[PDB]
């Protein structure tokens, strides 16, 4: 889903791994309205062709 | 195996690649002792056969062989002692003021001479100065030389590519052929375009631009000349310099190593090729 | 395989989605290197030039200036295919699938022909995409250089008539029994007068000075004639050369060039190449791993470099 | 040791020529192979994986697929083996009317 | 690469093994490229294709057609040649033996036949299953050019006698062509029937095109373009043969065919092209007979 997704991406890398002065340091992020105005989700699209939604008014 | 390296010792009395750029198409000298005896062969009798029996002696009196062969030519040495002789000067002859200032005129003024005498006597300067590649190394010793300057295909300008960035070494020369531009990749030749006789034995090199195959390249090389005012025969010879596949990467400058214009070329793939002269 | 790609680009008609399945191992004719590609100038409307479709000659012409390119993988997206010019680079020998009525060899240097055949068109149309394809026919090399020296001379024979209506066709082929008949329907003359004109001006240079030596043993050929059998079945029935023979001309100045020496150097520069300048260049070649000493009619040879 | 009928009548003696003969052995290939496509060697190796278990089921139908292979050419030389002790034998068979 | 096995047969001797020492690194031609093969594929004897020893045309057919083969290693029971029509360009390193010439840095060499030098020099033979070896030899592309259309120009003057062409100097080395004493007398007999060919694709031709062109311009962009480039060299052609030779559209155009049917045999026959390219790392870049060099894949 979330968690079970980006374990195999670090391991598609890890074997593929086998293929004066500080202050040097930044850091950021970037959540909580990154799933608010996406306003939905749907995970997990896996090998696919066509998808369809139909409306009954 | 899209890496390779290869080396030919040799003197400085040639290219001296130390005063030479990161990046140059460098020539070998293939069969360097030669031309007393095809002088006098391969020619009509009215050619006078005694004259490369000089010609090339005078050339390496400004340079006994010894063990170290004389080779490894520049790309230098071919276009500014033809400065003279082809249809571009003041432009052209900027590469002689980056020789004669680097390098030495004494040994293009020998060469010039061959130039003019090569060509007299048919023997044609393709199949003679072979091609070696794009100098990679140069381990070179004082007044002796040690060069890596792989051939080998496309990995010549990749690993000179993942780091020689391949100059044209004159704007003149990279003959922008194929002004009816289109997207695609690159495919370099070596043409050495002759005159016999009317302009007394003319020497040109220059690198084509085109997208175009060696069948599509013959009738290329029949048309957008005007140099065919001959008939000897056997003008306008040609080989693969291989592959720039990107047509993106080219440029123009005037900076090296004297102003001289140049042109970056990344990425290279360098099929080798082969020569053909019959027409 | 430096891998270039045509997509699919617009809709399908679900039965010619499974013709290009079948085209796989045959060779499109697209006339650049991309990276992606549009199908427009794939088939033959892109073969046809402005206003008047190519003949079999003029196809030659219009081989000349494109690529080949082998169809490596289809999706129904894409089309992957690699750059025969340049992506021969394939010690997995990328595969071609021969579309022709001749059982090859092993070893044969294989060049491109376009279809002339009589029953082996290989007109596969599509109607959604409206367009039409001429798949080339992969021959043999010699078989290949049996067939154009037909087709440009039939065109001689469409320049003056003057002859009787009964002429040879040229239209009757000859491999090991199996005999061919192909298309006479239409010569276009520019493609065949630059065919034609290519004919005479490399026959003129490979004509020199001492050449005109060896023309002083035409009545010494026929002496090896009565005498022996290779020579015998060499000189051929329909030849010139026993109708001709029903000197030295001096003129000699210095006499240290090697005359007859030279003259074998400059025929073999242009009479020597008329194969290649007429038609298309060889680079494909048999070559099967597992022993098999011919390749039947639609099988998938593997492929290997320039001959 | 070949046996010896050591005769009477003065016809000269009988000699027991305890020989040694050698053979010769063969040498031979018997060579097979099988395919392996362009996909299934990021998988069967770990690269192209992701969380889905479409990514597993596709990585099952690599190892169905090399479960039926491995079980072929292991196969194919206890088919083999019969297969050369058919020439051997043909080989050093002579026609039985002779 | 793709290492191929060739097959060692049954008893040899101890110098037929020591044969199979002196040939670590020569050029063997095979007909097909099954990873496991015999000595029957690779024989002089395996070379017959009409009943009949081959000439020097009949081995460049086969010269021209069968692939060739390095032997890397050499071994009891099979042996180990990395074959070079295999593999990506300028890969897989292999060692040739020289043989008298140079092989410069670079050249791409090319396989050709024996008997342009010694017959009976490395036509190395088997004595106990009694085959014949007959490696080719790897001449480099200019003079390998060059050498095939001189003794083939010393078969004329050897055909129908009444300067002497042997010398030919290379760049530094006088190379001595001519091995008088017995072979130059098996030469004009074992290229008998190839001399014909040089001799009956110019004989057709140029009778063909003197009574093609005159036939040709007036049964126009052809026509007056033929002796453009062409002024004073054809029609001065046409002054100088027509006159001292002698002079029908059906058969001829029948023979135009023919002729040039016969020229694109020829074209694959001759020319010797390029097969593997000499381009070395930290050599004296100058190979000499004998010594190894590293040699690559593709020209």
């Amino acid at each position: 889903e979330v968690a079970s997704h980006r374990r195999l991406f670090d391991f598609f890398a890890a074997v593929r791994s086998d293929e004066c002065n500080t202050l040097s340091l930044v850091r950021f992020l970037e959540l909580g309205l990154s799933v608010a105005c996406v306003c939905t989700k749907f995970p997990e699209l896996a090998y696919m062709n066509e998808g369809r939604v139909q409306f009954e008014v | 195996p899209r890496y390779h390296l290869t080396r030919q010792v040799t003197l400085t009395d040639l290219c001296q690649p130390n005063a030479e750029r990161a990046g140059a198409l460098l020539l070998a000298l293939r069969h360097p002792t030669d031309l007393p005896h095809l002088a006098r062969h391969r020619a009509p009798p009215g050619r006078q056969t005694e004259r490369l029996a000089e010609a090339w002696g005078q050339l390496l009196e400004a340079s006994e062989s010894g063990c170290a062969r004389a080779g490894l030519v520049s790309f230098n040495f071919l276009v500014a002692a033809c400065a003279a002789a082809y249809d571009a000067r003041d432009a052209a002859e900027a590469v002689r003021a980056h020789i004669t200032t680097n390098y030495a005129g004494a040994r293009l003024d020998r060469f010039s001479e061959c130039l003019r005498a090569m060509v007299h006597t048919h023997v044609f300067p393709h199949e003679v100065m072979r091609f070696f590649g794009g100098l990679v190394s140069w381990v070179t010793q004082d007044e002796l030389a040690s060069v890596t300057a792989v051939c080998s295909g496309p990995q010549e300008a990749t690993h000179t590519g993942h780091p020689v960035t391949i100059p044209a070494c004159a704007f003149v020369d990279l003959d922008a052929e194929l002004c009816l531009g289109g997207p695609g990749a690159a495919f370099l030749y070596l043409v050495f375009t002759y005159r016999q006789c009317r302009d007394q034995e003319l020497c040109c090199v220059y690198v084509v631009k085109s997208q175009l195959p060696p069948r599509g390249l013959e009738a290329a090389l029949e048309r957008l000349f005007g140099r065919l005012r001959i008939t000897t025969c056997t003008y306008a010879a040609f080989a693969e310099l291989g592959v720039m596949p990107d047509d993106s990467p080219r440029c123009l400058h005037r900076t090296e190593r004297v102003g001289v214009p140049v042109v970056i070329l990344e990425g290279v793939v360098w099929r080798p090729g082969g020569w053909r002269a019959c027409a | 395989c430096f891998e270039a790609d045509i997509a699919i680009p617009s809709g399908i008609s679900r039965p010619d989605a499974a013709a290009l399945q079948r085209c796989e191992g045959r060779v499109v004719f697209l006339p650049t290197i991309r990276r992606q590609l549009a199908l427009a100038d794939v088939a033959h409307e892109s073969f046809v030039s402005g206003g008047v479709s190519p003949d079999t000659l003029g196809l030659l012409l219009a081989y000349r200036r494109r690529f080949p390119a082998v169809i490596t993988r289809v999706l129904p997206t894409r089309i992957v295919a690699c750059p025969v010019d340049l992506g021969l680079t394939h010690a997995g020998t990328v595969n071609l699938r021969n579309t022709s009525p001749v059982d090859l060899c092993n070893g044969d240097p294989v060049s491109l022909v376009p279809p002339v055949f009589e029953g082996q068109a290989t007109d596969v149309r599509l109607e959604s995409l409206d367009l039409t394809l001429r798949f080339p026919v992969p021959l043999p090399t010699p078989l290949a250089r049996e067939i154009v020296a037909r087709l440009v001379a039939r065109g001689i024979r469409d320049l003056n008539p003057r002859t009787p209506g009964e002429l040879p066709d040229l239209n009757v082929l000859y491999y090991n029994g199996a005999r061919l008949s192909l298309v006479a329907d239409v010569q276009q003359l520019a493609s065949v007068n630059t065919e034609l004109r290519s004919l005479v001006l490399n026959m003129v240079y490979s004509i020199t000075e001492g050449t005109t030596l060896i023309l002083t043993l035409i009545p010494r050929l026929l002496a090896l004639s009565a005498q022996d059998g290779y020579v015998n079945a060499l000189l051929q029935m329909q030849s010139v050369t026993r109708e001709a023979a029903q000197a030295p001309m001096l003129m000699q100045d210095g006499e240290r060039r090697l005359p007859l020496y030279e003259a074998l150097v400059a025929w073999l520069a242009h009479a020597g190449q008329l194969g290649d300048i007429l038609a298309l260049a060889p680079a494909v070649r048999v070559c099967t791993f597992d022993g098999a000493a011919v390749v039947q009619s639609g099988d998938m040879a593997p492929v290997i470099r320039y001959p | 040791h070949q046996p010896l009928i050591a005769r009477d009548g003065p016809h000269p003696v009988e000699q027991p020529v305890h020989n040694y003969m050698t053979k010769v052995i063969d040498r031979r290939a018997l060579n097979a192979a099988f395919s392996l496509a362009t996909e299934a060697i990021a998988l069967l190796t770990g690269e192209a994986l992701d969380g889905t278990g479409i990514s597993l089921h596709r990585q099952l139908r690599a190892i169905q697929q090399l479960a039926r292979n491995v079980q072929a050419v292991l196969g194919a030389f206890e088919r083999g083996t019969a297969d050369q002790m058919l020439h051997v034998l043909l080989e050093k068979a002579p026609p039985l009317a002779l």
